[PDB]
């Protein structure tokens, strides 16, 4: 019963020691503890907002977002979590068309994974809309929400969930260095027609065939700066977690 | 094609689903995955992780290290109350532990606690203390003789540094809900079993610091998106 | 609980301390021609540098708030470590680690130390900042926490120690490999890791692939009117290696 | 017809009654390790508690509507095994109950006895109301049936007997393991039970795990000066078990 | 994708359907089955169980255990009637008794009833009864020899408490539907054997209790949402 | 005069999962929550949901209370927390019910 917990290992290990015990089938299981779990349940990533333009609609109607984990906060602290994390992922789509105007019509949308390196669509006629190689996937009004597998992809054997340094000339500090996916895209397919629209895709993943690496303590206040672990907020101050009491001698 | 015919649940998004689906990169080839060390496969390991509650939790402490910690009366022939707590493992403080935490991101628990106490006070001093656990459904005790009566632990000071000691599980039910509203599970309570005693010109105080882990009895379930943190409006970037 | 200790020229002990857990049990080693990256056979100093060094005396007092070093930065100056690590883009070392802290019988209060991975430090300032070079990589000269007047303040970390300087509550942060310099407890503690990376070695200067943080858990006091003492810590590198030899990095 | 019972320290009989069915056939037995919860090996007071203890007199008349009772609640007093109950958080027990209630060859009525489970009792008052813990558990004191001014109205039970308390239809209440008392058939009754929850043990003073019913099915009646009867039950626990020992619960 | 073409039936839901369906929780895990008393298979247990008639079904006796009871008159030299009943499973009062219920969830029946009567008169007190059938096509009787042409039984009532007794199934139709319209089962019917004789200053009086059960006999078909309750409006919380 | 398309999110929240307190409310996101979806032309939902309880099996009814004394029967007992439901298309210019 007795221990140093100084020397870092867990403390006097066993609960038969100080209670006399009768022999119970404690038969409950860990499986939904287990990280094919924790990490394998879905949730939103990020929130793909836009508005069809008519003044220019073959110019503006599309959108790009910078591939991460780091600004939506439940699947953030998932991930934050950990030194690295690797995982293949579904990714679901869910696609949704809100009415400025009496009707909708019929309306298709492109989506494009963009890789570093690929032209980036500048409008929504941009010749980077053919994608020969790049994974670009298409939905429409009344079709069933979109989903693809996409593998573990870095060049590291893992994802940094956080990083300590730089990239070669010192600026970018930690993740803005080695998470560097490149980016999704949205764009309206559906040539110019009369019905002023906003188009909302939430996409959502889900870790799966994940392995994981050294767990790290849980972020304890409010995001502020996706790839920075920045906490200290403007104009405010760091109101955690903790709860304060009047007395520790009442519960 | 075949005859087929479809049931519903069909063309739902559920978040929390499973089934295989179509590649976006096919021909693609992960990294190999190198022997990097820490490896882990489930969240058990980390509840076997002891950490520090912080006990402490008012003002006066709370935005420092002194939450983890509380002070000890060397000056005081008393029997009496040196701290207590709740039991439930996502009350507070418990909840900001990191098995809080992993217990917060779940509906249900089980099993017994682990909890660990150290003499953190001058080498030269000695004491021996009560700590001790109430089975519910009654008051938080107010003499040690009560605590006394509750399942506790004595603890021998001797040249080793913590006394471990555990809640036993007396839940009714085989689970317990990981949060409590109107409901509660019991609590840990801490008493003068002797006086503390220093030396003569020692500094006239002690500290100590109290940890806690999952035993190997300990399981969850109903992992849930936690109540512990909180989003307001878009993370900037 | 007495221990010795002895890497490529140079010995340590303490006769009061508990022994290192060894980080996630992985006792230190080379890199695997089944893991590897780099091509060439690389630099192996061995003796010559998988042997200790240690950083300048800080010193604690009740009112000191904490320390830490950024790894290999904290050792860039350690003579062949630290040229080997300089000349070549790229290396990995593991660490054996030992920090010094012996007080009276008569004294109280307690330290953890905590190896720590990439341990993304945040920035002092709120909004769009991001920490300095200079500061990320304060060499042996480390950081020390304290109340005041730190220049260039939007480029600093925080100094808030109890939020783990990024924002995650201390006393959790026995989650990494740990010790508690306890002044009954040990005199001394101490800790090993192997390398580690995402990577199967990696870009030193540029990346501190290990970090350690040593923090005020409880304030130092005794009677006596030595109401300070000195901390300092040695380290030896682990399996040592370099690769892509070229200059000198500046 | 013809029975006599030993349990713990103490002995019943009749000599005109006809033999309990078992509840559901299972004889009483302790938890297994196969199903249990609670970790301890719990407390057996065995011969000191697994004997019989009886209830306050009641007595009836033609004018009279119901009697019941909700079990631990109902031996709260009963020595050892009211204080194991009040000093532990859970507990389990089944239950032997005999029900006392001869007459002469020359009276007429009969009374239908039902154990019954969780028997959840429907308020008096109309609207958003529940009965209060006062008369959940009435302890050894009971519930009788009475036709007047029971004070707390909004939180009393309903006394609609002939509904079962709870808006079902008497008469198929035979649906419980039952008996009838018929001063014909026989001068006593008797039902014995195993413990039952959802859960292999419970929080006794909490919820009333097992419910006790008799019920003036056909009226009581004789031309003798003795125009009325006493009942009384005995009962007692079996296989009885405390877990979670603390203080006495208030 | 292997060629498919899609039959009608598709894309509906059908409350009464059977099909595999998804997971809304995988990997979860339900609570073990303790080895609780008072397991169940089926409903025909249920229908073995005796319960009660509110044989007397009047306002004089409705609010009251009364209906579930009849009062006989020791003081009466004739043969007349009692009382008597439809067969019906679903009709008035039978409807009520829980095998009444669970055939009122239905929509078919057959097999033979069990039918059980009790003496709960003065033990002192002596009497023969007559507990008949009427096969139906034909109006219930109005002589007790009418009765004595129907299948019926003549109640010793020695020392034993009870006489039980079953209407024979008699439909022509291997079932019957479980509530008649413009329909009949047939009759119980019950009469004064002998004269009820109580021995001098015995309460002039006497109670009889009245039960019914499926016998092994029994059986249902057409699951249905019973006649037998009605809910108006929202059900409030 | 019309509908247009329009998409409806149902969650499954177990108690203490933070209940959505707006139709804009982070709590929308479900990492873990059993959530799911339904849009103008889809077929009908459904999953198989598992056996619940901390229990062996649902109380149907029960007889006492939650520790301190209220709430007396299945209303401590049946704690299973809350289905929800709210529109996921954006604002729009349609006054519809949805009722499922």
């Amino acid at each position: 019963a007795l221990d140093a917990a100084e020397t870092g290992h867990t403390s006097s290990v066993q609960p038969e020691d100080v209670i006399e015990t009768r022999y119970v089938q404690t038969s409950q299981t860990r499986d939904e503890m287990s990280l094919e779990s924790f990490l394998g349940r879905s949730g939103c990533i990020h929130e793909s907002k836009l508005e069809v333009t008519l003044a220019n609609y073959n110019k503006e109607n599309f959108t790009v977002w910078a591939i991460n984990l780091q600004e939506m906060a439940q699947i953030r602290r998932k991930f934050e979590l950990f030194t690295y994390t690797r995982f293949d992922s579904e990714i679901t789509l869910v696609p949704c068309i809100s009415a400025l105007s009496q009707d909708i019509g019929h309306i298709t949308m492109q989506y494009m994974y963009v890789p570093p390196g690929a032209p980036v669509p500048n409008s929504r006629d941009d010749y980077a809309w053919q994608s020969g190689t790049n994974a670009s996937v298409f939905w429409q009004h009344g079709q069933a929400y979109p989903r693809f597998s996409l593998p573990f992809l870095s060049v590291a054997s893992a994802y940094y969930m956080f990083y300590d340094g730089y990239d070669e000339q010192d600026q970018n500090y930690g993740t803005a260095n080695t998470n560097n996916m490149g980016s999704l895209c949205s764009r309206i397919v559906t040539e110019k027609h009369i019905h002023k629209v906003h188009i909302m895709t939430r996409i959502y993943h889900k870790a799966k065939h994940v392995k994981a690496w050294c767990p790290r303590p849980p972020r304890a206040l409010e995001y502020t700066r996706a790839h920075r672990t920045n906490f200290k907020i403007e104009d405010r101050s760091i109101q955690t977690a903790i709860v304060t009491r009047p007395i520790i001698t009442t519960a | 094609g075949l005859p087929v015919f479809i049931t519903p649940g069909s063309g739902q998004f559920l978040t929390t689903d499973d089934f295989q689906s179509p590649c976006a990169l096919p021909w693609y080839h992960p990294t190999k995955e190198i022997s990097i060390p820490g490896e882990v496969k489930n969240l058990v390991e980390i509840c076997q992780v002891d950490s520090l509650v912080p006990i402490n939790n008012t003002d006066t402490y709370i935005n420092s290290e002194n939450m983890y910690s509380v002070v000890l009366q060397s000056s005081i022939n008393a029997p009496d109350k040196i701290f207590s707590i709740r039991t439930d493992v996502a009350s507070q403080p418990l909840a900001t532990t990191l098995i809080g935490e992993i217990s917060s991101y779940f509906t249900h628990w089980t099993g017994s606690l682990r909890f660990s106490f150290m003499f953190c006070g001058t080498a030269n001093t000695t004491v021996k203390l009560l700590l001790a656990y109430t089975p519910p459904g009654i008051a938080e005790p107010t003499t040690r003789k009560d605590a006394m009566l509750g399942t506790h632990v004595i603890w021998d000071v001797g040249l080793q540094s913590t006394i471990s000691m555990v809640v036993p599980w007396i839940s009714a039910s085989h689970y317990r809900n990981t949060s409590p509203g109107r409901s509660t599970s019991g609590y840990i309570t801490c008493w003068y079993q002797t006086r503390l005693v220093i030396p003569p010109q020692t500094p006239p105080t002690a500290r100590l610091l109290c940890f806690v882990s999952g035993c190997k009895d300990f399981c969850l379930r109903m992992a849930r998106d936690t109540n512990l943190h909180l989003q307001s409006g878009a993370i900037a970037q | 609980r007495i221990i010795q200790i002895t890497r490529g020229d140079s010995t340590i002990t303490s006769q009061d301390v508990a022994n290192a857990i060894v980080a996630y049990g992985v006792w230190p080693h080379y890199l695997s021609s089944k893991d590897a990256s780099a091509i060439d056979k690389p630099s192996q100093p061995d003796t010559s540098s998988n042997r200790f060094y240690t950083l300048r005396s800080v010193t604690w007092s009740s009112s000191s708030k904490g320390w830490w070093w950024k790894l290999p930065d904290a050792l860039k100056d350690m003579g062949i470590f630290g040229e080997n690590m300089f000349y070549h883009y790229l290396g990995r070392s593991g660490y054996t680690i030992h920090v010094q802290c012996n007080a009276s019988k008569f004294h109280q209060g307690t330290l953890i130390v905590a190896l720590i991975p990439e341990h993304q430090i945040a920035s002092a300032l709120h909004g769009n900042v991001n920490v300095g070079y200079n500061y990320t990589h304060p060499g042996e000269t480390g950081r020390e926490v304290k109340a005041e007047t730190r220049l260039n303040p939007d480029l600093q970390p925080t100094e808030e120690y109890w939020l783990n300087f990024d924002g995650t509550l201390l006393g959790n942060i026995t989650i990494f490999p740990h010790q508690f310099i306890n002044l009954r407890s040990n005199n001394s503690a101490t800790i090993i890791a192997p390398y580690v990376n995402a990577v199967p070695m990696d870009s030193m200067r540029s990346h501190n692939n290990w970090s350690l943080v040593i923090i005020p858990i409880c304030p130092l006091e005794t009677s006596s009117a030595i109401n300070t003492i000195p901390i300092t810590i040695s380290i030896s590198p682990m399996c040592a290696e370099f690769s892509g030899a070229r200059a000198k990095r500046q």
